[PDB]
């Protein structure tokens, strides 16, 4: 019945910057939420507005919706590590017979990337605990304007830039993983379609 | 506070499944969604105690509420379509919600293609450890079907959550095959001291989510059950 259009689908901020999300309707929502659902956690409530044109702050979060009752959008200030999630817009359903139920949008899936301030981009190889035989190749300390593709190789896996444990940002840094069983693969050449820093540090097992 | 059960489960198609919820505020209103990667939609919702009315998609689910605290999601017939992740939900007064953790189910036509990770921890280089006088462990987990892992660090029996990095989402093995064993990766860089000490002991754990003991196996191979799958390595100092 009703639809909430929320956009966009993805947001990919860097760290200590702004965010900003549109939540656009058809029809009027008397009362417009907003939810932050952490990975591997639910959805939680963000903030409530039952006022139309009320614009409420609560510190970092910042969010309103017009008095056409159709629109809201909702702002993240310093964007911190714990900021990662889906976040959907949902407004109180009109009418009775719908009430207490709540249409919600499709979401904006956030990712917050480290701020790197001294890159020292290079590839190393790492050798398995049990058999030496095996190895992985480990991309790391690139800055976040290097961005990890994966490989024309059907037999070479490509890891792209893992999300950072919220607990403690010590040692925050990016990395790729990239690993194969075909004899012809050489970390030199496994991030071969990529583009990688100029100054990239390749040494040798 | 809102509890689901279970959080992860495995079942069949035809089988017959049900998603437990509980609250103890004793909340009115009541809500099951699934969230498929076109967001959060309604299954059935409860307005009070044997009140059930449908919801977005009812079609396959069965709900009831005879008690006010309990609102049980109940898969007749399931079907690979109902592969998703479950949220329920609750409301005292409208309209704030409060949703419980999450189930993640996931149906199959077969328990042939269930399979346990293989977990294996790769040792840092010692170039990295003589160019940013610091070591990176990489922990592999590879070959599991579905996805049901956690991964988690542990080095001498305390949990390592500074300079950890885990994958967002596993890595298909064969993205173009369907129903293909999964691959996760992950990382902990300690300073090159505190590797170069041989006591200190790394070891990485993937809980994997399986089959329960009220399965069988006619197959050969070890019936792969909910278990820890686990790589150990020690620091050396050269």
């Amino acid at each position: 019945m009703q639809q909430l259009n929320q956009s966009p689908q993805s947001m990919f901020i860097q760290e200590g910057e702004d965010v900003s999300m549109n939540c656009t309707s058809s029809s009027i929502f008397n009362t417009w939420l907003w939810y932050k659902q952490e990975p591997g956690e639910g959805p939680v409530l963000l903030i409530a507005l039952y006022k139309a044109g009320e614009l409420t702050s609560n510190g970092r979060l910042t969010a309103q919706f017009g008095i056409t009752r159709k629109d809201s959008f909702l702002n993240i200030s310093a964007s911190i590590p714990s900021d990662v999630g889906i976040y959907f817009c949902a407004g109180q359903d009109v009418g009775n017979t719908n009430a207490g139920k709540s249409t919600f949008g499709d979401g904006t899936t956030l990712t917050v990337k480290p701020n790197i301030q001294n890159p020292d981009p290079a590839v190393y190889q790492l050798r398995d605990s049990k058999s030496s035989d095996k190895s992985v190749c480990l991309f790391t300390d690139f800055d976040s304007q290097t961005n990890v593709s994966q490989s024309k190789d059907s037999d070479v896996y490509i890891t792209d830039k893992c999300v950072l444990d919220m607990r403690s940002m010590d040692f925050k840094s990016n990395s790729a993983v990239a690993w194969s069983n075909k004899s012809d693969f050489a970390c030199a050449n496994a991030f071969n379609n990529s583009i990688i820093p100029e100054d990239t540090f390749f040494p040798s097992p | 506070g809102i509890t689901q059960s279970p959080r992860y489960k495995i079942t069949e198609t035809g089988r017959q499944v049900t998603l437990m919820c509980h609250q103890t505020w004793s909340h009115s209103y009541m809500f099951w969604y699934r969230q498929d990667l076109h967001g959060l939609r309604l299954i059935y919702y409860s307005a009070a105690a044997d009140i059930t009315d449908k919801g977005e998609v009812p079609d396959g689910y069965v709900v009831s509420r005879s008690k006010t605290e309990n609102f049980p999601l109940t898969l007749e017939s399931a079907t690979r379509s109902q592969t998703s992740v479950y949220f329920c939900a609750s409301s005292g007064v409208p309209p704030v919600q409060f949703f419980g953790p999450g189930t993640r189910l996931t149906v199959l036509e077969d328990l042939n293609k269930v399979f346990p990770p293989e977990v294996a921890v790769f040792e840092p280089s010692e170039a990295e450890i003589s160019h940013t006088q610091k070591a990176t462990l990489v922990c592999l987990a590879t070959g599991f079907f579905p996805d049901h892992v956690e991964l988690s660090w542990w080095v001498n029996g305390k949990e390592v959550h500074s300079g950890v990095c885990t994958d967002p989402q596993p890595l298909k093995e064969q993205p173009a095959l369907n129903d293909s064993r999964y691959a996760l990766s992950s990382r902990l860089r300690v300073s090159a001291t505190f590797w170069q000490n041989p006591r200190n002991h790394f070891r990485c754990q993937v809980q994997f989510y399986g089959l329960s003991e009220n399965d069988e196996w006619t197959q050969d191979r070890a019936k792969p059950v909910t278990q820890i799958v686990s790589a150990e390595a020690w620091g050396r100092a050269d």
